[PDB]
C-alpha cells in the first residue's frame, strides 16, 4: 500500500581524526597527510649537480690544500661538506670565513685561471712541512709564498688588469711570523705590509709577530683575504714583506649553486628536494624533516602531522 | 555540520554502502534495497578533490639561503640569523595549522550540504505523494515497486501518476 | 546569517529568555508559556566553546632573541634588526585581524544554523498537524494543552493522535 | 481549537560589538578579548630566576667593576639592566659590545674560575684612581693590569690549556696610553702588542696612543676583547707591552637565559611572561603591551582590542 | 554552493533581469511578467560591499627600511638581508592567495544563501495555496492576477483570501 | 484557474573569472582587482619632499664633492640617487659605506654647522688636481686637508665640546700616501696616526703607505670615518700626521626621511606611495611593481593579479 524511501550517506569501520575550527579532534571517513615527515636517508645524486667534499671543506678546496687538489676547478649545484673533513696544510685563519664560504658556494665553481706573476726580487713557492706535498714541503696550490731573494725583500708593486667581461675573484694572504728573528730572516724588513687595491676598493693588512699554538709544527699563521675586480678595473698588489701572493683568479658566476653540511650518503635516484637528512618528496605542502633545505621543498613546520580531510564526517552506528 | 543532515537528522551512516557517499534505502512491497547516488556522490568528490589539489601540487624553490646551524658562539649577527629563521618557522606553522582547520571545517559542512541537497532534490520530486518522517526517510503514500523507486533515484518519477492514489492515503 | 533565521525570518530576540539561547513560547486553551530548549542551546555552546579553546590555551616560549630598542644610531645591521621585528609584527597583526574576522563570521552563521535546525526539527515533528506562519511560529491546528506542547518540546509528540482533528481544521 | 507554538532565540539589553568578514561592526550577545592590553607594572619573581642588575650593567659585572662585585659568580634566567646603572671603574671600550653582552646574557652565568697565570718579569695588579676599591686605587676584578718591573717589560708568552670537557670564555684586553712618555714609562717599549690565539683563532691587537677626553680623570682607555677555548685547545697570550691580563675564565653554558632592560620593580608573584612594562597573563593569544618578551608569551600585534564572538547576533526585542 | 539554489535547483540565471540580483517571473490569466526583488538584491550588495571595503581601504606606511638590491657581492650579511625580504614576500603572497580564496568561497555561498532566503520567504507567504515545482517555481493553485502577484512580491499577500479556492484545486 | 510564479537570480554575458577554495577557476558576474600592477612611470613631486641627487650621490653631497655643493644644507623626505651619478673628487674609501649612507639618509638633513677648530702648527685647506673646484685644485667642502708648516707637523690635540641639546655627526678621515717620500714630505713623521674620541667612543686609525691604481691621477686614497658626539659630551682629535680634519658637524634628526635608487622622472602630481619604477596608487591591498617602497604602500606580492569576487556565480542561459 505505502512505501518508504530513506536517504543516507556512508561511514567506514575505522575513520580518521582531523582538526577543524570547532574541534581539535573529530573523525572523518578519510584524510591525507600534508606534512612530509620521513626521509630515505640519502641524497639523490640528481637534477642537482652534487659534489661530495669527502674530506675537504669548500674553503680548503678553494685554497688548494694538497689532499683537496682533486677538487681543482670542480663545479656544483650543491657542495656537501662532511663532518669529518679536516685541514692538513699550513695553519690559516680567515677574517669573515663565513662570507667567503658563502659567496664561493653561491658561485658554484672553482674555475681557476693562473695569471702572469711578476715577482721580481723575491723567492717564490715557499713551503712548509705542515703542508707536505708528497715527501716535500708544500703549500696551498693557489697561493704563492714569497720570501727574500739575495738578502733583500723588494717593495713589491704588481698590476693585473681585468680586461675580461666577468668579475675576477682574487684570494691572497699575509703571513704572521712567530718571532722577530723569523720576520727579518724571512722578509728582512722588521715590519711587513700588504696592500691590495683597485679603483673601487683598498685593503691594507699589517703582519703581527708573536707565538701561537703549534699546528702541525707551526707557530706562525696566514690570514686570508679576497678581492673582486670588476671589468674595466685593475688589481694592484703593493708589499715590502709578508705577502702570500695570488697565482691568478677564480671565475665568478651567479646561479643556484649552494653548500650544505650533511653526512647523508649520495645514492643514485631523483629527488627535487634535498635536506641534510637526505632527499624528500615534495608532493606535500609542508615537511618536518629539517629547516635546512635545497631545491623545490615543502615549507618546514613544527607540526609533525597535519591531516587534510578528504571525506565527510564519519558517523558509525551504535 | 551547518546543515544538520549528517550526524544530525540522519541518525547515522551506512557501512554497507561501499560504492558511494550518499544513497537511498527502501522497503517496498518487493522487500528492501540499497543503491548509491552517483550524481550526488561525485559532486562531493569532485569538489573535495579540487580543494585538495589547490594544496598539493604546490611548492616553491629556494637554493642559496642563510645558514641555520652554528658550531661556535658569535653574538649579534647570529642571533638575528636565528630569530629570522625561527620567526619564519612559526609564521608558517601557524599558516599550516589554520589552513587544515579552516579547510576541514569547510569540508565537513560541504559534505553535509551535499547530503541535504540530495534530500531536498528528492522531497521536491515526490511532491504531495510523500511525507518527511523526520529521519531522512520519506513515507511514499502509494504502492511503489522497484521500478517506481528506480524512477525516483534516476529522477524520472512522474508525481501525477500517483497523486490521486497518494492524496487518498494521506488524507483519509 | 547564511540561514536567515536569526535576524531574518525571526523578527526579534527574547530578552525574557534567560535559561537558554533558543526556546519555545506558546499560546493555547490554557494560556501562554515559555521554555528554553536545552538540547539546542547546549549544542551551540559546546561548539563555540571548542572554537574558543583552540585559540586560548595556546602560546609558545621564546627566551634569548634579538634586541629591539636602540640607544645609538648604527646603520645597516640595526636597520635589518628593526625591519625583521617590524615585518614579524605586521604579519602577526594581520593574522590576528583575519582570525577573528573569519572566526566571528563563522560563529554568527553557526548560531543561526543551530536556530534553523531547531525549527526544522520542530516542523518535522508536527508533520501535517501544523503550518509555518512564516515568522518562526507554527500554527498547530488542534487543541494542544500544556502537556501536548511539552511533548513537542521534549520530542515525544505523537502526530497520529491529532492528525484527523488537525486535517479537518486545515482543510475545511 | 488550535494552538500556537513559536520558536526563538535570546537577546541581550546591551550586547557586544565585533568585526566579521562583512561587518567591521556588528553586534553579538557575548565576546571575549583576544588582546592582553594591560600589565601589572611589576615583574614576578619566579617561574624564572630573575637577577636585578641594580646599578650594574651585565658587562661591568662581568669585568668586575668594584660596585658590581656583588654579582660575582651570580646566575640568572633573566638579567635585568636598569636605566640608571653607571660605571665607576677605569674608562673602557668594547668592540662589538653588543655581541659580548649577548653571549654572556645567553650563557646566564658569571662563574669565574681563576687560573694560575705565569707573569714573569712584570708588575701585576695594576689599578687607577678611576676605579677606587675602598680608599685605594683598584681595577676590574677579573683583569690584571701588567706594567714594567725592574726596568724592563718581557716578551710575555704564556700558555693555558683547556683540559676540561667544557668551553672557556677568556676576557682580556689592551691598554691605550695617553702619550708616548706614558707608553715607554709603563711598558718600556715605544710600541706595545697583544696576541691571543688558539689552534682555531688569533687576535693580534695593537695599542693606540693619544689623548682622549678625561673620564674619571683618565685620558687613557682599555679596549676589551674575548676568546673561546674549546676542550682540547690551549690559549697562548703573547705580548711585549700594553696587555690587560685575564685572571681565569668564565664557564659557558646553554639554556634559556637572557637579558632585558627595564625599570620595573620585582615582585613576589608567579608569571610566565615578562615584558619591560612588567609581567603579564598568557591566557590570551595576543598582546599589545611591548614587543620585547620573555617566557611563555602572547604574540605582539598592533591592535589594542580584538574581540572573539562567543554568542549569536544580538537582535533587541521590539 | 552550500545552498544549492544558484547553479543548483534553479537551472540557470536570467540575463534579462537587469534591474536586480533577484526577482520573479510569472505566467497568469493576464499574461507573463518579470520584476526584480529589491530588498533581496540590496541585501546581497550591502554584504559584499562591506566585505570589499574591509580589504581595500587598508595600507601601511613604511619609510626607511632595509636595502633590497645590491651592486656588489658581500656574503653573510647580504644573504640575511635577502632571505629576510624574500621570506616576508612569500608570506604575504600566501596571505593574499588565501585571502581571496577564502573570501571568494564565502562570497559565492552568500549569494546562494540570499537566493534561497528569498525562496523560503516566498514559499512561507504562499502557505497551502501553492506548490514548489522544484525548478525554482511555485505553482499557485488559484487565480493570482497582477494585483495578487504584486501583493506577493511586496509581501502583502493574504493566504486566507485564496485558501479555499486553492485547496479545492489541489486536493481534487 | 492557476497562476505560476518562478523565482530567479540574474547572470551576465561576459562574466569574470575568480579563484576559490574548491575551484582555482570559476566564473562570477563581477570582481575587483586587488594587485596594483601598474605605474605612471614617474615619481610625484608631492606629498613627500623629494630631492633628486642628479649626478650626486648622497655621500659625495655629504662630503662636499665640488659638483655637489648645490646640495649644501639640503633636506629630504626621500633622497633620490641616479644611476649616472659620478664622483669627481679625490679618491676615497669608507669602511662601512652602507651604514653611513643609511644613517645620513634617515636623518634626512645635510645641515652643516661650521665649528672653530684651531689647527696650530699646520697648513690647512689643502687640495688636489683630482678636486678641481673650478679650474684650480680643491677638496671636499666639509673636510680640511692638513699639512706640515715650517718643516714640522705637531702632535695635534683639539677639543670640541657638545654643549647643545642635540647629537652631532662629525665626519673626518685619514690620508694614505702613495709612498714613504710622500708621507715624510707632507707630514714629516714617517708614520702618521689619527685618534678621534669622546667619553664614549674611541677610534684610532693608522695611515697605510702604498701604491694604488690612479684615480683622476692619484695613487693615494683617503679613508673616511664618522663620529657621533652626544649632548654633554666632547670631541677630541689627536694626530701627528695624515689627518683630514672636520670643519664642523651635521645636525642629526629623526623622522621618515629615506633614500631610494631610481631613474624615474619627477613630475608634479600627488601620490602617497613611491617606488623605484615611479609612484603608484594605494587603493589596492597588494602590488607587483617593485618590493622597494616608500610611503603608504600596498604590500608587494609575487602574484600579478588577484580578483576579489563582488557578485554571485555566473550561470548563463546557454
Ligand atoms: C710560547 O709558549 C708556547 C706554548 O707553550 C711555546 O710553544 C711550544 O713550543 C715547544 C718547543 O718550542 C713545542 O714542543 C714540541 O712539542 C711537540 C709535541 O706536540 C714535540 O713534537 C716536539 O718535539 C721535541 O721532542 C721530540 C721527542 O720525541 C724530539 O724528536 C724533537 O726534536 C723535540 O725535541 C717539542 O717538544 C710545543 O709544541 C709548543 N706548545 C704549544 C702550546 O704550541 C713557545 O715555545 C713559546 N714561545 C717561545 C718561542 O719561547
Ligand atoms: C688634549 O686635549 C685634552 C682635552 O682638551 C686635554 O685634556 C684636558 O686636560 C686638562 C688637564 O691637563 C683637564 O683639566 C682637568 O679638569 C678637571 C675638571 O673636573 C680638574 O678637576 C683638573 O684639575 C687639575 O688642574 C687644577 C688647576 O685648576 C688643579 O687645581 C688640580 O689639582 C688638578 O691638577 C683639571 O683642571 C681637562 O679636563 C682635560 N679635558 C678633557 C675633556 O679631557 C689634554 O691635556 C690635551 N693633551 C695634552 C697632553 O696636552
Ligand atoms: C705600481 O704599479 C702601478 C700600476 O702600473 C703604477 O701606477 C701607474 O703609474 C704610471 C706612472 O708611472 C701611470 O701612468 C700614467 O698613465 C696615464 C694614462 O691615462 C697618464 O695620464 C700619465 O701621463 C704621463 O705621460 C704622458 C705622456 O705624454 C704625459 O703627457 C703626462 O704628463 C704624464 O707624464 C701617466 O703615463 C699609470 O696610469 C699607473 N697605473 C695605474 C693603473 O695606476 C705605480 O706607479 C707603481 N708604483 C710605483 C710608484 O712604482
Ligand atoms: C729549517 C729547519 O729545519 N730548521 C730546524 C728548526 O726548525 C725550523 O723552525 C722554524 C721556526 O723557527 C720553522 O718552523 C721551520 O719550518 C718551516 C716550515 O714551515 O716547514 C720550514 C719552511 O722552509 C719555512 N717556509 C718558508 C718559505 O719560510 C717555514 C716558515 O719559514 C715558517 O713557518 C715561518 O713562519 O718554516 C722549521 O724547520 C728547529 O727549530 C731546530 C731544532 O732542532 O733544527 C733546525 O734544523
Ligand atoms: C697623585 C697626583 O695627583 N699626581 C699628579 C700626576 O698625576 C698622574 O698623571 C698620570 C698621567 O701623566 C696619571 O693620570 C696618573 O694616574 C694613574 C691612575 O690612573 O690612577 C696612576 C696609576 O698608578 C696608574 N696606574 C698604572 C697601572 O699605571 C695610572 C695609569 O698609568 C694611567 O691611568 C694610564 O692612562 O695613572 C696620575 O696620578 C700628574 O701627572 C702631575 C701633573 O699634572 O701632577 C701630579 O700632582
Ligand atoms: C694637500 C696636497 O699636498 N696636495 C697635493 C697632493 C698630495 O700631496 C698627494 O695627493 C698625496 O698623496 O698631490 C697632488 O698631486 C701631485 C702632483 O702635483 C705631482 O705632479 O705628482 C705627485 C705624484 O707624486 C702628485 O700626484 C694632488 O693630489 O693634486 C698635488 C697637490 O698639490
Ligand atoms: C681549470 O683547471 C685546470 C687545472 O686542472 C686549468 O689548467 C691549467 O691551465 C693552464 C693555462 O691556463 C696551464 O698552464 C696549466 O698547466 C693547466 N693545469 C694543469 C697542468 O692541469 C684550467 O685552465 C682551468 N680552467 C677552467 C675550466 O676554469
Ligand atoms: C634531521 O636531522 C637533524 C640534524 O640536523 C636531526 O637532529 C635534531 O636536531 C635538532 C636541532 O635543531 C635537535 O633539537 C634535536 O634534538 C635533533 N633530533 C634528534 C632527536 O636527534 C633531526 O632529528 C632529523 N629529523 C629527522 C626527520 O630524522
Ligand atoms: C582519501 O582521499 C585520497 C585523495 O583525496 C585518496 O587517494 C585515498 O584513497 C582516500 N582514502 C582511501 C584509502 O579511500
Ligand atoms: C528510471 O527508472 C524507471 C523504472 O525502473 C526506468 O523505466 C527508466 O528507464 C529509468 N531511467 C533511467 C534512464 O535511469
Ligand atoms: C514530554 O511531555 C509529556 C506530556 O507533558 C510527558 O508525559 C513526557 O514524560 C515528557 N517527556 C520528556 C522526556 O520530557
Ligand atoms: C560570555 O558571557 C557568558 C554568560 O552566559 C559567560 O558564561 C562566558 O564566560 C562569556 N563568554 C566567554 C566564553 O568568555
Ligand atoms: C666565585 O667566587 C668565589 C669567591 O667569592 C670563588 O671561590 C669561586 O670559585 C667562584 N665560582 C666558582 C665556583 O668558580
Ligand atoms: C502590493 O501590491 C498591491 C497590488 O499592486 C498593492 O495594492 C499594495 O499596496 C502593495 N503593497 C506594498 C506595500 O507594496
Ligand atoms: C566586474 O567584473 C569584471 C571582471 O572582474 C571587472 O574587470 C570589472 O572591473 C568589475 N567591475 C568593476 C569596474 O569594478
Ligand atoms: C647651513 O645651515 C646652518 C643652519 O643649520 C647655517 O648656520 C649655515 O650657515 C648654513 N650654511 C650655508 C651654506 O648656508
Ligand atoms: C620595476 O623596476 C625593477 C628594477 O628595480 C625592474 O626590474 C622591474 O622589471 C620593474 N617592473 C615594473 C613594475 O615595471
Amino acid at each position: 500500500s505505502t512505501a518508504t524511501l530513506c536517504l543516507g550517506h556512508h561511514a567506514v569501520p575505522n575513520g580518521t581524526i582531523v582538526k577543524t575550527i570547532t574541534d581539535d579532534q573529530i573523525e572523518v571517513t578519510n584524510a591525507t597527510e600534508l606534512v612530509q615527515s620521513s626521509s630515505t636517508g640519502k641524497i639523490c645524486n640528481n637534477p642537482h649537480r652534487i659534489l661530495d667534499g669527502r674530506a675537504c671543506t669548500l674553503i680548503d678546496a678553494l685554497l688548494g690544500d694538497p689532499h683537496c687538489d682533486v677538487f681543482q676547478n670542480e663545479t656544483w649545484d650543491l657542495f656537501v661538506e662532511r663532518s669529518n673533513a679536516f685541514s692538513n696544510c699550513y695553519p690559516y685563519d680567515i677574517p669573515d670565513y663565513a662570507s667567503l664560504r658563502s659567496l664561493v658556494a653561491s658561485s658554484g665553481t672553482l674555475e681557476f685561471i693562473t695569471e702572469g706573476f711578476t715577482w721580481t726580487g723575491v723567492t717564490q713557492n715557499g713551503g712548509s712541512s705542515a703542508c707536505k706535498r708528497g715527501p716535500a714541503n708544500g703549500f696551498f696550490s693557489r697561493l704563492n709564498w714569497l720570501t727574500k731573494s739575495e738578502s733583500a725583500y723588494p717593495v713589491l708593486n704588481v698590476t693585473m688588469p681585468n680586461n675580461d667581461n666577468f668579475d675576477k675573484l682574487y684570494i691572497w694572504g699575509v703571513h704572521h711570523p712567530s718571532t722577530n728573528q723569523e720576520q727579518t730572516n724571512l722578509y728582512v724588513q722588521a715590519s711587513g705590509r700588504v696592500t691590495v687595491s683597485t679603483r673601487r676598493s683598498q685593503q691594507t693588512i699589517i703582519p703581527n709577530i708573536g707565538s701561537r699554538p703549534w699546528v702541525r709544527g707551526q707557530p706562525g699563521r696566514i690570514s686570508i683575504y679576497w678581492t673582486i675586480v670588476k671589468p674595466g678595473d685593475v688589481l694592484v698588489i703593493n708589499s715590502n714583506g709578508n705577502l702570500i701572493a695570488p697565482r691568478g683568479y677564480f671565475k665568478m658566476r651567479t646561479g643556484k649553486s649552494s653548500i650544505m653540511r650533511s653526512d647523508a650518503p649520495i645514492d643514485t635516484c631523483i629527488s627535487e628536494c634535498i635536506t641534510p637528512n637526505g632527499s624528500i618528496p615534495n608532493d606535500k605542502p609542508f615537511q618536518n624533516v629539517n629547516k635546512i633545505t635545497y631545491g623545490a621543498c615543502p615549507k618546514y613546520v613544527k607540526q609533525n602531522t597535519l591531516k587534510l580531510a578528504t571525506g565527510m564526517r564519519n558517523v558509525p552506528e551504535k | 555540520g551547518l546543515f544538520g543532515a549528517i550526524a544530525g537528522f540522519i541518525e547515522n551512516g551506512w557501512e554497507g554502502m561501499i560504492d558511494g557517499w550518499y544513497g537511498f534505502r527502501h522497503q517496498n512491497s518487493e522487500g528492501t534495497g540499497q543503491a548509491a547516488d552517483l550524481k550526488s556522490t561525485q559532486a562531493a568528490i569532485d569538489q573535495i578533490n579540487r580543494k585538495l589539489n589547490r594544496v598539493i601540487e604546490k611548492t616553491n624553490e629556494k637554493f642559496h639561503q642563510i645558514e641555520k646551524e652554528f658550531s661556535e658562539v658569535e653574538g649579534r649577527i647570529q642571533d638575528l640569523e636565528k630569530y629570522v629563521e625561527d620567526t619564519k618557522i612559526d609564521l608558517w606553522s601557524y599558516n599550516a595549522e589554520l589552513l587544515v582547520a579552516l579547510e576541514n571545517q569547510h569540508t565537513i559542512d560541504l559534505a553535509d550540504s551535499e547530503m541535504n541537497k540530495l534530500f531536498e532534490k528528492t522531497r521536491r520530486q515526490l511532491r504531495e505523494n510523500a511525507e518527511d518522517m523526520g529521519n531522512g526517510c520519506f513515507k511514499i503514500y502509494h504502492k511503489c515497486d522497484n521500478a517506481c523507486i528506480e524512477s525516483i533515484r534516476n529522477g524520472t518519477y512522474d508525481h501525477d501518476i500517483y497523486r490521486d492514489e497518494a492524496l487518498n492515503n494521506r488524507f483519509q
